[PDB]
RNA sequence: AAACUUUCAACAACGGAUCUCUUGGUUCUCGCAUCGAUGAAGAACGCAGCGAAAUGCGAUACGUAAUGUGAAUUGCAGAAUUCCGUGAAUCAUCGAAUCUUUGAACGCACAUUGCGCCCCUUGGUAUUCCAGGGGGCAUGCCUGUUUGAGCGUCAUUU
RNA sequence: GGCGAGAGACCGAUAGCGAACAAGUACAGUGAUGGAAAGAUGAAAAGAACUUUGAAAAGAGAGUGAAAAAGUACGUGAAAUU
RNA sequence: GUGGAGGCUCGUAGCGGUUCUGACGUGCAAAUCGAUCGUCGAAUUUGGGUAUAGGGGCGAAAGACUAAUCGAACCAUCUAGU
RNA sequence: UCUAGUGCAGAUCUUGGUGGUAGUAGCAAAUAUUCAAAUGAGAACUUUGAAGACUGAAGUGGGGAAAGGUUCCACGUCAACAGCAGUUGGACGUGGGUUAGUCGAUCCUAAGAGAUGGGGAAGCUCCGUUUCAAAGGCCUGAUUUUAUGCAGGCCACCAUCGAAAGGGAAUCCGGUUAAGAUUCCGGAACCUGGAUAUGGAUUCUUCACGGUAACGUAACUGAAUGUGGAGACGUCGGCGCGAGCCCUGGGAGGAGUUAUCUUUUCUUCUUAACAGCUUAUCACCCCGGAAUUGGUUUAUCCGGAGAUGGGGUCUUAUGGCUGGAAGAGGCCAGCACCUUUGCUGGCUCCGGUGCGCUUGUGACGGCCCGUGAAAAUCCACAGGAAGGAAUAGUUUUCAUGCCAGGUCGUACUGAUAACCGCAGCAGGUCUCCAAGGUGAACAGCCUCUAGUUGAUAGAAUAAUGUAGAUAAGGGAAGUCGGCAAAAUAGAUCCGUAACUUCGGGAUAAGGAUUGGCUCUAAGGGUCGGGUACGAUCAACUUAGAACUGGUACGGACAAGGGGAAUCUGACU
RNA sequence: UUAGUGACGCGCAUGAAUGGAUUAACGAGAUUCCCACUGUCCCUAUCUACUAUCUAGCGAAACCACAGCCAAGGGAACGGGC
RNA sequence: GUAAGCGUUGGAUUGUUCACCCACUAAUAGGGAACGUGAGCUGGGUUUAGACCGUCGUGAGACAGGUUAGUUUUACCCUAC
């Protein structure tokens, strides 16, 4: 039942301080700091985690390759599948009502 | 418990040294020197604090220069050297 | 005697608002030149909480018209308005709630909020929970707008100040009881230091003209003019009538 | 403390070649009037404020 | 009767008065006018063959050079060619220099011995990156130079 | 005040400048600020070789010195007190 | 039955400080010691940083606190105040 | 003769010194010391050994922040200090000692402080921090008098300071010293920045393929500008999962006990940072089309806005296998030597359980007139400026390879002796780890690892004290007053008044039982069934019955006195 | 029973947000009574530990005109001194 | 009358002295000693500071007007014993 010390100067258990306590090949145990976990990218329009993509801290997206930070798809990492879904139906269905609008126009303003 | 344990309470210094007195009166929280005026231009004196001025003026120093003015001006302010008479 | 409480209030290092999390100024959509000859069209993204404020706001975004950019403001949301509503701000805008018309724009009996007295100020009159402004009439001629304010006072602005239409959110917040001091410790915890209050009457006379005695009591009146001065203002200043309400304000 | 900063480290260095004593010749030359060190200092006793 | 207490004296003690001294102080008089951006006053840290301080001094560090005297310094050690001599010396004088980090402090900062930009040059196979060395970048104002701005304004164009 | 000179019916180390000395020092205080005490061996260290008792410090002798009734607790060496 | 609220409650640490008008009272201590007590998930406790400076601040208000100092701090000077 | 700082018993006088009191008060909290040896002149206290005890993991333990400054370690050493002692010491003297790309500062900004421009002020200086200001630098190059102008283009925040507990690029094991180490040695990794070559990939369809899709990949162009995410976040509750600890079975080793008993008691059986292959609840996709409604949580929410179901994609927290890595480390045995001293061998395995403890985390729920930081920094996406292949190009977010990584701190205590309290003061001062048993419990009691055995001692045992206990008979007559002490006390069962804001009162009141031993009963998991069961496994909880005892049993510790009424303030 | 509680009320001098009246719950608030309990008491005794005590070592302070037996007298009307 | 030899109470209420009742008793007499006795106690009252009520005062504040909470130091010296 051995009892371990903070590794470092910080005396205090915050954030940056979590510890887990690992058992060595000393057969001894140590204290082991630990960093804090990485929270999911999120999709901008839902606000909703969003997968194929890695979970990590923001310069260990950088040391990682395209791969793990994207998908194959328009819109990759950046908004979910069904939200791009949405937006291609939405563009498609507006355009052509916006064709219906001028030309309603076009055929009222042309009879008077 | 005002007397004892609040002493007890005390340990985190309201002042520290100045880089141009190095009295140890530089308030932190400020950024003021209680004796000199850091980082003010002037340099902190009263005519009611005659010892202060007396302690903190000129020739309590080294006088890098000042010795040697009075010396130049008995000599004349010369340039030049000698003639190896 | 001491300098008081009221006047300590005024340099406020303490009394200072605590100006922490609110999510900015609740300021409309500055009046440039589409909304004064015609309309524009934003998106209410999200609705919010801002703290020390019982309304809420709504994260409105629109779209520069002088460049490729996303302007995004802070709108008090009046109730009926949700996420992904079109708001429509201007003068030939149409009239339903959320939009940002004007009042030479909208007709009698209109009801509006977040109203300028000046255009351009940015948010005035009307821009707190449940609270409406009334349009009255108009004058062209003149152009001025005859408006009710939630005093119950009449006031006269340019039809051409800007105003949102409907009422604001969170109707019916002072309608509750709090039980407890601890419920107004936390909203005040972020309004403001302006509680607890002591009274006076409980203060020594070095701390407050009210205090001192061998009893609690006042000694001289509680209605105090408005030709006095800095330290004698403890109480009711240039108090017209007093006491219980019987009966019409006759405003 | 430990994390600690260099003006400080600076003084504690030049106060630690401070505390020792006279040097016996010292005692020993013409004229002197020194029989001890009367700037010595000890952690116990008086602390330096800075 | 001793012991003890008290008193007086002798000698010894505690203690540091008295006396006698004196590189100090004070007051009066006389004379001279000399700090600093060419970086002061002051501060910090550091330097000696063997020093903590005082005094001196600044990585050329109790001092260098130059001048004059003329053979010491001294607690110890050492040094001697330095003694009929371009030459001892904690010497005197002082006109050339060095003048750490700071400070009006002046690249921006400062509770950080923190962070930059430019020029020259060297190395690392490098206009760009790194390091080293040398030199530099404060503000206000004056005069002047160059480059300007403004239907403020003039002329002259076709 | 600063620099340099001379003088006194002045004080003579509890006096006279706070400071005759390593004094604006040690020291205190968060800090502004506060702020001491402390002079004298002898002409010259000749500052006590050597012996002995003692674990040693020191003592007793010896010896230096004009004088240890001058031994760095050092000129003389009052009183209180012993 | 489930569930697990509450400026709920018992009661540790923790914060406090009722009573013994106990000990001590030229002390361990310029406010401590022991028991007995209050409260203990909140108007909680608290470190660091930060703001507020003397007729001024801060005060859930006792004229309380503002460096063992408060019905107006401390330092120096006016000041050898009368 | 002159001149004064000219004569002291006093001034709660000033400064210094000295006494009687007086060898006196007193050196008494923190359970506690003893025997021998050695040293040394000398030992109640120093050192060692043996014994007896304590703190008893919310510790007298091990490490740190603030502060302190060299106290750290060693050698010598005791004149002064350690309110006795002293051969010892945080003392005295002389020395030695703190090694970083990865830990922090440095960077970021928070509350906030504070120049500039400008404005006030006799003025020291005040206001204000984007302001009524002409407030700048970012990229491609173009030339090849040539360095950097000119060609363009871009943008308009518009100082700086502010956290060694907030955010944040990256390091682990073993070993090593008198004293240092995530720093040094060995080994094994990662990151940033800058260079650069080969391989790989891609292209004659010029800037990749597969997949219905979720989405996959060793890579697999993409400027200006713009959008979005991470950074970035409360508290409590219970549930799940994981790690470490605890408990435990077998087995291989060593130690212990052994009049008797004990297949027994104790102990070692460990595996880091990183990398690869795999692994999740949530979520998402496809087929499909639900009522006789179904699925499902501890907790009741979801579903034609497409459930259940079948199949599948992802996030890698987290675990597992391998490499790192047994070569280390640990446990043992054997043979050797003044000695530097080793040398050689084996083992280092396989499991189980749980409302267990701590902690991290996931998905949910609850609370709010409370909805619980920012910035730096990083990434992605939209977009399409631009640039390029064929006898040869393009790529350096794939792999490999090269170089460098500064400055300052780093010792030690962190407290009944290193901080502050005049001091070696029973005070005060932020925090992390936290074994076994009892027991509801990091309560109290006992014990293991770790650490201390310090606080002036000895002999007697008068009064008085302080602290602690008991006392017949009575039972508040005491006293201002039931102050103080006493009784009560945990748990299970029963029973529970008035009044009431209907929520409480209420552990109301008030009663019974409680040990040990031997038995019984009930309550569970995993597996098995053409298209009713049976085998195996393992836990703590509840109820009951006999037997028994000097009627004892919450046996020590721990642990409420209650009720009827009033004045008062609503409460916390 | 000068207490307490309920009632009465020409109330020195009650009284309505100077808030009045009431009030469940709560209270280290104040008060009275009852049950249990007891060394609070009748009425005191005994035990334990550390002290005091004696000793070794160490070793202060407050205070001090001089000091220290009483009665009465007178006296500044209460003396250790006369 | 001689006589101070000997004794002269327990309690309810009140801070009480004083008082007023219950009861026993042989009796329940009065007084002094710095209105005995605080380095002997206690601290209930009055009589600091907090707070409440009433009355008075414009007010701060007042009241032999009431109520509540509120630090009781030192002997080791001379004498006496």
């Amino acid at each position: 039942a051995q009892r371990v010390t903070f590794r470092r100067r910080n005396p205090y258990n915050t954030r940056s301080n979590k510890i887990k306590v690992v058992k060595t090949p000393g057969g001894i145990l140590r204290a082991q700091h630990v960093k804090k976990l990485a929270t999911r990218p999120k999709c901008g329009d839902c606000g909703s985690a969003l997968q194929g993509i890695s979970t990590l801290r923001p310069r260990q997206y950088a040391t990682v390759s395209k791969t793990h930070k994207t998908v194959s798809r328009a819109y990759g990492g950046s908004r979910c599948a069904n939200c791009v879904k949405e937006r291609i139906i939405r563009a498609f269905l507006i355009e052509e009502q916006k064709i219906v609008k001028k030309v309603v126009k076009e055929q009222t303003e042309a009879a008077k | 418990g005002k007397g004892t344990p609040s002493f007890g309470k005390r340990h985190n210094k309201s002042h520290t040294l100045c880089n141009r007195c190095g009295r140890r009166s530089f308030h932190v929280q400020k950024k003021t020197c209680s004796s000199c005026g850091y980082p003010a231009a002037k340099t902190r004196s009263y005519n009611w604090g005659a010892k202060a001025k007396r302690r903190h003026t000129t020739g309590t120093g080294r006088m890098r220069y000042l010795k040697h003015v009075s010396r130049r001006f008995k000599n004349g302010f010369q340039t030049g050297s000698a003639s190896k008479a | 005697g001491r300098v008081i409480r009221n006047q300590r209030k005024g340099a406020g290092s303490i009394f200072t608002s605590h100006t922490r999390l609110r999510q900015g100024a609740a300021k409309l959509r500055t009046l440039d030149y589409a909304e004064r000859h015609g309309y524009i069209r934003g998106i209410v993204k999200q609705i919010v909480h801002d703290s020390g404020r019982g309304a809420p706001l709504a994260k409105v975004v629109f779209r520069d018209p002088y460049k490729y950019r996303l302007r995004e403001e802070i709108f008090i949301a009046n109730e009926g308005v949700h996420t992904g509503q079109f708001i429509y701000a201007g003068k030939k805008a149409s009239l339903n709630v959320g939009n940002v018309l004007p009042l030479g724009s909208v007709p009698e009996g209109t009801i509006v909020s977040n109203v300028e007295e000046k255009p351009g100020d940015r948010g005035a009159l009307a821009r707190a929970s449940g609270n409406y402004v009334i349009i009255i009439g108009h004058n062209p001629d003149e152009n001025k707008t005859r408006v009710r304010l939630p005093s119950g006072a009449k006031k006269v602005i340019s039809s051409d100040a800007r105003g949102v239409i409907g009422v604001i959110a969170g109707g019916g917040r002072v309608d509750k009881p709090l039980l407890k001091a601890g419920r107004a410790f936390h909203k005040y915890r972020l309004k403001r230091n302006s509680w607890p209050k002591t009274r006076g009457v409980a203060m020594n006379p070095v701390d407050h003209p009210h205090g001192g005695g061998n009893h609690q009591h006042i000694g001289k009146a509680s209605t105090i003019s408005r030709g006095a001065v800095s330290g004698q203002k403890a109480g009711l200043i240039a108090a017209r009538r007093t006491g219980l309400l019987r009966g019409s304000q006759k405003t | 403390a430990a994390q600690k900063s260099f003006r400080i480290k600076q003084k504690m260095a030049k106060a630690k070649k401070q505390n020792r004593p006279l040097p016996q010749w010292i005692r020993l030359r013409t004229n002197n009037t020194i029989r001890y060190n009367a700037k010595r200092r000890n952690w116990r006793r008086t602390k330096m404020n800075i």
